[PDB]
RNA sequence: GUAGAGAAAAUGCCUCGAGCCAAUGUUCGAGUACCAGGCGCUACGGCGCUGAAGUAACCGAUGCCAUACUCCCAGGAAAAGCUCGAACGACCUUCAACAAAAGGGUACCUGUACCCGAAACCGACACAGGUAGGUAGGUAGAGAAUACCUAGGGGCGCGA
RNA sequence: AGUAACGCAAACAUUGGUGAGAAUCCAAUGCCCCGAAAACCUAAGGGUUCCUCCGCAAGGUUCGUCCACGGAGGGUGAGUCAGGGCCUAAGAUCAGGCCGAAAGGCGUAGUCGAUGGACAACAGGUGAAUAUUCCUGUACUACCCCUUGUUGGUCCCGAGG
RNA sequence: AUCCCGUGUGAAUCAGCAAGGACCACCUUGCAAGGCUAAAUACUCCUGGGUGACCGAUAGCGAAGUAGUACCGUGAGGGA
RNA sequence: GAGUUGAAAAUAAGCAGAGAUCCGGAGAUUCCCGAAUAGGUCAACCUUUCGAACUUCUGCUGAAUCCAUGGGCAGGCAAGAGACAACCUGGCGAACUGAAACAUCUUAGUAGCCAGAGGAAAAGAAAGCAAAAGCGAUUCCCGUAGUAGCGGCGAGCGAA
């Protein structure tokens, strides 16, 4: 039994479609959340991944 | 009709070749030579921009992307056609 | 919606008073109905949703004036 | 020093010339691997000149009358359809 | 140093404007080495700080080369600024305010004003 | 085959009809490489040339025939590819497809490094924790335990 | 308070190196430990840590020439392996349709969604970092090109599987 | 009382109808169930001009340099 | 009106009085995601015959009764779809609180959420107010008035 830690390697995909920005549109909350990830100046206003290589170093 | 895979505007698909001592020993080794590919290029629109530019006649074209996001594309010319002659005109 | 095509009849915002005089919130609303008008000049019906009201109101005052003044029919 | 042959070329001759500009632009983008450094005097005219003959194109597809979408359209058209060719210098 | 860079309106440095040309022949007017003629040579036009040649003297060090080799001092000339310089003529050998004319041409210059010489000259 | 029209679905007759099923097997692939061992160089790695034998008996699978088979009740996913043809549907050897030379040429994007029973992943630490799946050798053993060891890897990052 | 501690009771020892500096880096020789692993791959995750050359300020519970730390260059090549271009399950979104202060809820054909079904590559070399990707040899699949023929198509469709 | 709404009945129009704080008379005002219309008016993420018994580096914007940054949380969000 | 190729210094060649750098009015281009719009989608990607759905316009014209229709099909054009600091209108609309507890009431129709639109919006030209005297569409400030009044006639609310 792992020791109480919430997070696990869970797919990057099956994430994204959770918290994805897709997702996040497409509800009218989640819409509402974009204003003011946006109205507050945040730059990174998800965590996503992406179908071709989610990673530029 | 037939479009290419994306309008990249062809001319913009090339962008430098490599000087690196490895792609030295592989135009010396293989009838290959590096060029660095803009990232929406294929094999086709690589593979079509060296039989239309130097007039020499391409085997393989073996791309790869690159960790930090452009392109790298490995040609391989046919072998009647030998690498380090022709990349001395280019000034390798 | 419940919103009579053919009239604004709204439901109605209205308290229910109890006898302690406690008010609760009690959303009031029309009654508007489902029935199958006979439209004349297609002599066919047409099937509506019709508060009540507007349904006697057709019936005094004709259909087509109701629909024009309502902008409805097809 | 300006360009007032561009607006006495046609439709063709300055089409073909941007071909050639882009072309002789290739060889001098090729030219600094093997590090022949004339380029910075004259590197950026050729760059800083097919934008010239972009915008005669523009103006004259203006008095002409087409639409942004239209002219967005036919620059695909146009885009989709070239094969390189080798510069004129050899 | 963040507090001293180039002030910038939408992508720009703004550049002031100073009555010194280059090719000047210029009195010192106070700081310093007061009252010393001089030839601008190069002009920064966003701080208004002019170099006028042979007068200020900055007694630098130069590691020169990369094994320590030489390294011999060279001694530079370095900015004074523009509120600081007037104009002189060699025929009037006295320092003016600037001013202007409409001459009988197009052309507008420079006009000393407390003589009758033309600080503009020729083009060239 | 024929009977209710192609196609199965159902009917009956019949077929030099008795063999069909599948891992292993043979040959080529490999008259080849590969190789223990030889003789020189060397800033002691490296390379150079040569290079013999390359076979049988045992035991054995937690691979393979294999959704063989038997037995059970609690009775075990779908849709494309793929194979047959009716209103032999728009279209028709000009745009078509098949035996076919298994003849000649061409062959699209994205991932690939490195860790992965982890000092770099999740526990805030270079955390005596946790993390799906794969391979599975010798001696003793019933055994993927245990004990001592090959292959490989390490001696745990304060010492006296 | 220079006090507890220095993260398990696998175990280090030497000679010789490099260097201004060695218990701590390198190479030997020996001892020892795991070996259903303290081994080799691989899904996820990380995301530049990989490699080479300099560096040692801070980091490493000591040291340091050494590092997974700093600096500069470099690196990951597929018709066949994995996914997409094929299919669909749970589920999701659902034109139209119905319902509802608004947002929106239920819902059909459709469209996505694989952890599943269709589908074609192996051995040996190479090399500082890649190899079922590069090289050698032998294979396989799909689409054209060539020949003879039949002229009859491909879809929607009804069936096997 | 006037004023708009849910349910059901459901007038007259000018020798009429509504209001004048239940209602009734007389008088007085206005005449519904159709629509439109500028100003004076409230506001500040802001722009330009000016002013400050306003701050001046834990104050003033949270933010006088890659400040919604580093970092933390799966996420909303927090935040130097 | 001279020197210049953004921040900091070179660097490399350039450009300019046959107006360079620069400052204004009007233009042109404006890769990819994003209303996102060709179809799917884990945003900045993949497959693409190269291009949404809603109105509108022009043509084809289901159903039953070839009626009439609407729906469907197509070629059209190019207008709606997103964003917002606060102010505004509308819909839904709390509670802690005050009443020294608390159910009528008060915070309050406030907060918040949703839906529109504007530089302002809403309101507005009398079936009004008045009072034996007169006014004359709305909207704000002063003041009448913390008065009249309402109110478990309690806390308090409070016009014209």
């Amino acid at each position: 039994a792992a020791l109480c830690l919430t997070k696990r390697s869970r797919s990057r995909k099956s994430l994204a479609r959770t918290h994805g920005f897709r997702l996040r549109m497409s509800t009218t909350s989640g819409r509402a959340l974009l204003k003011r990830r946006r109205a507050k100046g945040r730059k990174i206003l998800c965590t996503k991944t992406n179908p071709s290589s989610g990673k530029r170093a | 009709l037939k479009y290419p895979r994306r309008i990249l505007d062809v001319y913009q698909i090339l962008q430098s070749p490599i000087i690196t001592e490895a792609a030295i020993k592989n135009i010396a080794d293989e009838n290959s030579l590096l060029f660095t590919v803009d990232v929406r290029a294929d094999k086709k629109m690589i593979r079509e921009a060296i039989s239309n530019f130097f007039g020499v006649k391409v085997r393989k074209v073996n791309t790869l992307i690159r960790p930090d996001g452009t392109k790298k594309a490995y040609i391989m010319l046919n072998k009647e056609y030998n690498a380090s002659e022709l990349a001395k005109k280019i000034g390798i | 919606r419940r919103i009579c095509p053919f009239t604004g009849k709204k439901s109605n915002k209205a308290n229910r008073v109890s006898h302690s005089n406690h008010k609760t919130k009690r959303l009031q609303f029309v009654n508007l109905q489902y029935k199958r008008v006979w439209w004349e000049a297609g002599k066919r019906f047409v099937k509506l949703r019709l508060s009540t009201k507007a349904l006697k109101t057709i019936e005094k005052n004709g259909l087509d004036a109701v629909a024009k003044k309502a902008g409805i029919d097809l | 020093d300006e360009l007032k042959e561009l607006r006495t070329k046609t439709n063709e001759q300055l089409n073909e010339e941007i071909l050639q500009l882009k072309g002789e632009l290739f060889m001098l983008r090729l030219q600094r691997s093997a590090r022949e450094n004339f380029k910075p005097s004259d590197f950026g005219r050729m760059r800083k000149r097919v934008a010239r003959m972009l915008t005669v194109k523009r103006e004259r597809e203006i008095e002409q009358g087409v639409g942004k979408r239209l002219s967005r359209k036919l620059d695909k058209a146009w885009k989709r359809s070239i094969v390189v060719r080798p510069p004129p210098s050899l | 140093r963040w507090e001293r860079k180039d002030c910038k309106p939408n992508s720009l440095p703004k550049l002031h404007k100073r009555h010194v040309k280059v090719g000047d022949t210029v009195k010192v007017i106070s700081g310093g080495e007061k009252g010393k003629i001089g030839e601008i040579s190069k002009i920064h036009k966003h701080n208004s700080t002019v170099i006028i040649k042979d007068l200020n003297f900055k007694t630098k060090h130069v590691k020169s080369k990369e094994e320590g080799e030489q390294g011999q001092i060279i001694k530079i000339e370095a900015a004074i600024h523009s509120s600081n310089v007037m104009l002189i003529l060699k025929e009037q050998e006295v320092a003016d305010r600037v001013g202007h004319k409409i001459l009988e041409d197009v052309r507008k210059v420079r006009y000393l004003i407390k003589t009758g010489e033309i600080v503009d000259t020729p083009d060239r």
